[PDB]
RNA sequence: CCCUUGUCCUUAGUUACCAGCACCUCGGGUGGGCACUCUAAGGAGACUGCCGGUGACAAACCGGAGGAAGGUGGGGAUGACGUCAAGUCAUCAUGGCCCUUACGGCCAGGGCUACACACGUGCUACAAUGGUCGGUACAAAGGGUUGCCAAGCCGCGAGGUGGAGCUAAUCCCAUAAAACCGAUCGUAGUCCGGAUCGCAGUCUGCAACUCGACUGCGUGAAGUCGGAAUCGCUAGUAAUCGUGAAUCAGAAU
RNA sequence: UGGAGCAUGUGGUUUAAUUCGAAGCAACGCGAAGAACCUUACCUGGCCUUGACAUGCUGAGAACUUUCCAGAGAUGGAUUGGUG
């Protein structure tokens, strides 16, 4: 499945702290509580660390993204 | 006259056999033998027994078979040839048993046991 | 645990908290004549709107015992208690043929 | 240890009228189905007399005139090394390698046609000059050392 | 008269009551037509420690039959309707 | 060239267009209304029969193109720290499959 | 007393359809189809029954009828019961020590496949019956008051706005069945081959920003008589066409 | 069965937090016949002082609406009415 039906991201409980962010400076990240938390396309160029329990993960935001979830910054396995 | 109720079955059929005297004439599911049969062996295995009595000229035959599939239903024109005609005499009476044609049988697909495969086919092991 | 089967039993009434404003707003989205600037307004449905909105999360076990394997689609029972509920009585119409 | 088996091959046709021939839809039939096996059947019948002169029963019925070994060789043992025993034997026992031996060993030749390829060597049943009249002299020749294997210790 | 209820020997024992009830009291009804075994199969594990080999075996039946007043006038298939029933026969009915 | 490589001869001109990977079924769009008769060869017909039959390579991509763009995507995944080039890097099937010790057509040695 | 009624059946089909029939689009609109019938609840059913010998004639063991069927066809969750210090102080249970501002707090800041291999091995073939399609005489009934989701306009192939079956003798997966003599060239580790590079596409719905079916085949392979010796077959047996349905929202090899 | 078409099916492999399971070709039918808000197999952000829930002594206000606010994240409380 995974068609292009669902096209923008308008969820207001996960909204209302990163696209207010244009206003104010880039000094500080989007802080993450989920192993699912994508946003808009119109935000590339931000930090959005994988959470699921310890430590945080270096995620190198590059200009070009279109497709799928967080699974590959801080992978699935991880390599013990 | 002759216009009686015969049948003929092999698996799970519930047959019509419109029969009369004629000429060895042959026919199924509204249509005759020629139609839905041919082009396959099992033809003039049905003949042997119409050798057998010679009444390939002298009775009128319809006899509808249904089910299964293709050729499964192949002994059930076998089943019941003399079903509509040992009703009608006993000439051909004490004549016929070598022929081995009426047997309903049982080596079939009986319900189906848990544990094994199949019929009494048993699963794979050392 | 005395917690575990008391702890998720109360989703009959929490899932289905509103279970009106999702029962007008799942319906609807299945209908494309909703316009593009609807794409928000369809989206300020139901989820902040407390979370026990999603049907995702619940499940079934025995009325009595407590298992979710053995439930068939005829019963609020188990595997365990079939063999236990016909043979003092408990289940109508299963007799024992071909 | 009684045997209960009961042998009873039927022999009749509605298209050949033959005799071993006749019920043998079993290894023509390989396993699928008999709308593509019907050509196939008794479609090689009317391919061994249709590339040669004499009728197909013709070259059929001379198959066990030289593809049927004159022994046995069943093993068993007394209190030494085992021994064989070979003798004539009924003409059924004798007679089963006449036919199925020839036919199976066609898999390593396989010209065109499936019915040809069962039909290669139906016609070869009369001068024995092919693979089945090689084996069949062969058994006779591993007996020599066998040969006074029946009566004593045997 | 289309009917909805459990086995083989409490339908069949209540359109005995059924027929002739309501053909007393002046009109007709017809012969029970034949409405056969409902064939369900089932599969369970009824051993204690896990074997899944050790199953069992279960089915279950629903009878109807269809039965039809000619001249819609009996009173008695609705009147005694509850008659029909005894302990555990929730009868449906369709008066023509 | 002729059809991007050498080409064995003595068969069809349908499967001498179906040569492995985008094709046939489009192909079935193609020689129904292009004029080219599946009914003989490439050498059968004349030459003027191949001539549509080599203008349809060079409009998508090229076994050069193909062998231009073969590490330009695979450069971009493995050294950008993702789960499409931790297995990249590594060997072992890499969509979700069965994945770790002896399933068949994934991996090799 | 334990797969338990072609074999026999009173009576059997309010809307199936066409043996009586007119009819029909010869798909049966529709009477009538209980008789040249439409899925049986359940009921005589199959024997030590007889004859001839053999056997101590006796338990048995061979030969026989009827007559298109006459001699043996254990179908085991409180095993008939007898069996091998060994799986849970764990689905209901049940002890020599423990947490006891705690594993009564809970919105948890991520840390199980380096291949370095053996192995329980148990479909698929060996290029020849050769290599890539949209088609045959043609599966199709139920569960179905927060369900199954037509002939779909969308189609090469996608049956998301539609909705006839909405409480199923309708139908939603509603399309099918290895066959005819299947094209041109006649018998090959290849014109059977694509794993990391499907980008990108108005469908659960407040939640698919470098990974999903979506099978269009440009490409990136390895299938050679199966020998050491070993799973394993005395009769319908060794043996290649699918599952319809929810705690009532459709990927149980 | 076969240099071999590198599946957690247990023994050889990769942690900075690791709980018990068979003892043969009866070793992938060895607790339970299913780990979707952790009130689970001490990572635990984290906080207890009465209590969702099992519990006696005491309550404004019975109750809910507790949509929404910090929440990129339970809820206390604005809780708009109700006084039952």
């Amino acid at each position: 499945p995974r068609s292009l039906k669902k096209g923008p991201f308008i969820d207001l409980h996960l909204l209302k702290k990163v696209e207010v962010a244009v206003e104010k400076n880039d000094r500080k990240p989007i802080k993450t509580w989920s192993r699912r938390s994508m946003i808009l396309p119109h935000m590339v160029g931000l930090t959005i660390a994988v959470h699921n329990g310890r430590q945080h993960v270096p995620v190198l935001v590059n200009e070009d993204m279109v497709g799928h979830k967080l699974g590959e910054f801080a992978a699935t396995r991880t390599y013990r | 006259a002759t216009q009686n109720y015969g049948t003929g079955r092999r698996k799970t059929a519930t047959a019509r056999v419109f029969l009369r005297p004629g000429t060895g004439k042959i026919s199924i599911n509204n249509r005759g033998l020629d139609q839905f049969f041919g082009r396959e062996t099992a033809r003039m295995v049905v003949r042997q027994p119409l050798e057998l009595t010679e009444t390939v000229e002298k009775f009128d035959i319809f006899v509808t078979v249904v089910g299964g599939g293709v050729s499964g239903q192949a002994g059930a024109i076998r089943h019941g040839i003399t079903r509509a005609l040992i009703e009608y005499d006993e000439t051909l009476r004490s004549s016929l048993r070598k022929a081995g044609y009426v047997t309903r049988d049982a080596r079939e697909v009986e319900r189906k046991k848990v544990g094994l495969r199949k019929a009494r086919k048993r699963p794979q092991y050392s | 645990k005395e917690s575990m089967k008391n702890r998720e039993l109360k989703r009959q009434l929490t899932v289905a908290k509103y279970a009106k404003k999702r029962a007008e707003l799942k319906a609807i989205i299945a209908n494309p004549n909703s316009s593009a600037e609807e794409r928000w307004n369809a989206q300020v449905a139901l989820q902040k709107q407390p979370r026990d909105a999603s049907a995702s999360r619940l499940r079934n076990r025995c009325r009595l015992t407590g298992r979710p394997h053995g439930f068939y689609r005829k019963f609020g029972l188990s595997r365990n208690k079939l063999r236990e509920a016909a043979m003092r009585g408990d289940v109508p119409g299963l007799v024992k043929a071909s | 240890r009684r045997r209960v088996a009961a042998k009873r091959e039927v022999l009749a046709d509605p298209k050949y009228g033959s005799q071993i021939l006749a019920k043998f839809m079993n290894h023509v039939m390989e396993s699928g189905k008999k709308a593509v096996a019907e050509r196939i059947v008794y479609g090689a019948l009317d391919k061994v007399k249709e590339r040669g002169k004499a009728d197909p029963l013709e070259t059929f019925e001379k198959a066990l005139d030289a593809i049927a070994p004159l022994v046995e060789v069943k093993s068993r043992r007394v209190g030494g090394a085992t021994y064989q025993v070979p003798v004539e034997v009924r003409p059924s026992r004798r007679n089963a390698l006449a036919m199925r031996w020839l036919v199976d060993f066609a898999r390593k030749r396989g010209e065109k046609s499936m019915a040809l390829r069962l039909a290669g060597e139906l016609l070869d049943a009369a001068e024995g000059k092919g693979a089945a009249v090689k084996k069949r002299e062969d058994v006779h020749r591993m007996a020599e050392a066998n040969k006074a294997f029946s009566h004593y210790r045997f | 008269i289309r009917l909805k209820a459990f086995d083989h020997r409490l339908i069949d024992q209540s359109t005995q009551e059924i027929v002739e009830t309501a053909k007393r009291t002046g009109a007709q009804v017809r012969g029970p037509i034949p409405l056969p075994t409902r064939k369900e199969r089932f599969t369970v594990l009824i051993s204690p420690h896990v074997n899944k080999d050790a199953r069992d075996q279960y089915e279950i039946r629903t009878h109807k039959r269809v039965l039809d007043i000619v001249q819609p006038t009996d009173k008695t298939v609705d009147a005694l309707m509850k008659l029909d029933l005894a302990a555990g026969v929730e009868v449906q009915i369709s008066l023509g | 060239r002729i059809a991007g490589v050498n080409i064995p001869d003595n068969k069809h001109t349908v499967i001498s267009l179906t040569i492995y990977g985008v094709g046939r079924t489009t192909a079935q769009s193609i020689c129904a209304a292009t004029g080219v008769n599946p009914a003989a060869k490439i050498k059968d017909l004349s030459d003027e029969q191949i001539d549509q039959l080599r203008n349809e390579v060079a409009k998508i991509t090229t076994e050069g193109d193909l062998r231009r763009e073969i590490n330009m995507n695979i450069k971009r995944l493995m050294d950008l720290g993702c789960y499409r080039g931790l297995r990249h890097r590594r060997g072992l099937p890499v969509r979700g499959q069965r994945t770790k010790t002896n399933a068949r057509t994934r991996k090799g040695p």
